């Protein structure tokens, strides 16, 4: 999909 | 920026690793004399490289999302710009599973926790990095000559992933920041509980540096060989921290 940093990151 | 603050900062840390240490300090010392057998042991020494590798690097990576969870509980750290954040994380992540390993780790018979068991370097054998293992293991058995508190771990990795020195920070100076206290909330802390005999005793700084540049170097030795295992296999998260 794509970053999953950037979504470990942003998720609560 | 006060004694009291210093003072919630070391219990603010503490706690935080212990919602994020992914295994409690005995559920590891428990399961000791859980010891791979001989069968066994070839069981994991007859899969494929890339097999092997998939295996190691799904528990690797289920640790570092517990290092990740650590990471963002670390004061200011998500006040910090999505750049820096990914840099900290690029360059301590597995620096953190390095030093968290010493707990998954026995001394006695120089075997770590893998898979609900205890196993040795040769467990490892199929990953085709051998040199490696055997660094990775005498750097957790120097490291277990220290006899590391939970709270010791704990204050220890937020300083390996806090860290302003990193190459590739936009915000140096923030970070010296966040970095300056936790210094003080470790130093703190040892000094209370009389420890900081280990100060010199810890290691270097070079070193753990050392550890993560040869895995990476293994892992792209291993890519030159499986190039499309890594980019579709294994997960992302290793994927996008390691290459
Ligand atoms: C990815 C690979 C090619 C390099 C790493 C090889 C290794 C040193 O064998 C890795 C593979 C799986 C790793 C383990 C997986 C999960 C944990 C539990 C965690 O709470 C602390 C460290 C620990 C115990 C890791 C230590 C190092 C291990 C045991």
């Amino acid at each position: 999909k794509h970053k999953i940093l950037h979504r470990l990151l942003q998720d609560s | 920026a006060s004694l009291t603050e210093i003072e919630h900062l070391v219990q603010s840390v503490c706690k935080s690793y212990r919602e994020t240490c992914q295994l409690r300090l005995e559920d590891l010392l428990r399961q000791r004399s859980n010891i791979f057998s001989r069968e066994e042991v070839t069981g994991y020494q007859r899969k494929s490289m890339w097999e092997m590798w998939e295996r190691c690097a799904h528990h690797l990576t289920e640790a570092i999302q517990y290092v990740v969870e650590f990471a963002k509980r670390l004061s200011g750290f998500m006040e910090l710009c999505q750049n820096d954040q990914i840099v900290l994380l690029k360059a301590g992540a597995m620096e953190v599973v390095l030093v968290r390993m010493c707990r998954a780790y026995n001394a006695d018979n120089r075997t770590v926790f893998f898979e609900g068991k205890y196993g040795g370097m040769e467990l490892f054998r199929a990953l085709g990095c051998s040199e490696l293992i055997s660094s990775i293991f005498d750097f957790s058995h120097s490291l277990s000559a220290l006899h590391f508190s939970e709270d010791e771990i704990a204050l220890y990795t937020a300083l390996v992933l806090i860290n302003a020195h990193r190459p590739g920070l936009q915000e140096k100076r923030k970070v010296e920041q966040l970095q300056y206290n936790l210094e003080l909330a470790f130093h703190h802390h040892l000094c209370k509980t009389h420890r900081q005999s280990i100060l010199a005793k810890l290691p270097p700084k070079g070193k753990l540096r050392s550890l993560c540049s040869q895995h990476v170097e293994r892992l792209q030795i291993f890519q030159h060989l499986h190039p499309i295992v890594v980019q579709a296999a294994f997960p992302p998260l290793y994927k996008e921290l390691f290459s």
